[PDB]
């Protein structure tokens, strides 16, 4: 039935699939349309789902599953599509360099603008009139 | 005061005004981007909130 | 933190993060089966809720 995975950064995947299988911390689970309302946390694992025309590849980190007979959703703090947990950690590590570079650039732009403003104000002040 | 001093002060004030206007434009663009980022967070927050509400 | 009301108005806001003394009960009010025990689900769910609140702030 309808499935969707979302993250605090935003939605990731959205489609209607009649078979989804996930690994919960207490054991394996499998969901089909008309399933009873069930809540279970998910550890670091794939989100193997079948009937999307072909076996679709979704992997999540810090997952949390909530199921409705007509709606399926899982909440993940991080998600990717290669299903290789090494790829997930690789992406997480690679994002750190981008974050540092972005923070440094944001700081330097403001510093340059502030220097320009300081010089202009100093010129205005020394022109006391 | 002297005419030249007043002219110099006017030029300096014009420069400061230009710098402040540029800063304002940059801040406006960043505010728009921040609003988009904030609105991108709603679907996760509402869902987790309702799940916590009906479970706890 | 400062709460964004408008371009002119920003309001300083004091929020009690946790313990969750009160919850805004939703309008639907369903019940789910728990594959773990209820506590074994809450002890994982609640910290995520707190982190989400911090991120929204």
């Amino acid at each position: 039935i309808h499935v969707s995975v979302v993250t605090p950064d935003g939605p990731v995947y959205e489609d209607d699939v009649e078979m989804v299988s996930v690994k919960a911390k207490s054991g394996e689970l499998g969901i089909l349309p008309g399933h009873i309302p069930l809540v279970a946390p998910l550890e670091i694992s794939a989100a193997r789902l079948k009937k999307g025309g072909k076996t679709q590849y979704i992997a999540v980190s810090g997952g949390f599953l909530e199921v409705r007979p007509d709606k399926v959703t899982i909440l993940a703090q991080a998600a990717e599509r290669a299903e290789d947990i090494d790829v997930l950690r690789a992406k997480a590590a690679k994002e750190r360099a981008e974050r540092r570079l972005q923070s440094q650039q944001d700081d330097i732009d403001f510093k340059r603008a502030e220097l320009a403003l300081k010089r202009a104000m100093n010129r205005l002040s020394v022109a006391e009139m | 005061a002297s005419l030249r001093d007043i002219k110099t002060r006017i030029n300096a004030t014009k420069k400061t005004s230009q710098i402040t206007k540029a800063m304002e434009m940059v801040s406006t663009s960043k505010l728009n981007r921040a609003e988009q980022n904030a609105k991108s967070f709603v679907p996760y927050m509402e869902k987790i909130q309702e799940v916590v509400a009906n479970v706890a | 933190y400062n709460h964004y009301v408008s371009a002119i108005q920003q309001e300083v806001t004091e929020r009690k993060l946790l313990p969750l003394t009160d919850l805004a009960e939703n309008k639907q009010r369903t019940v789910y089966e728990f594959e773990p025990s209820q506590e074994e689900i809450l002890d994982v769910l609640l910290p995520q809720y707190a982190e989400s609140l911090i991120y929204g702030a």
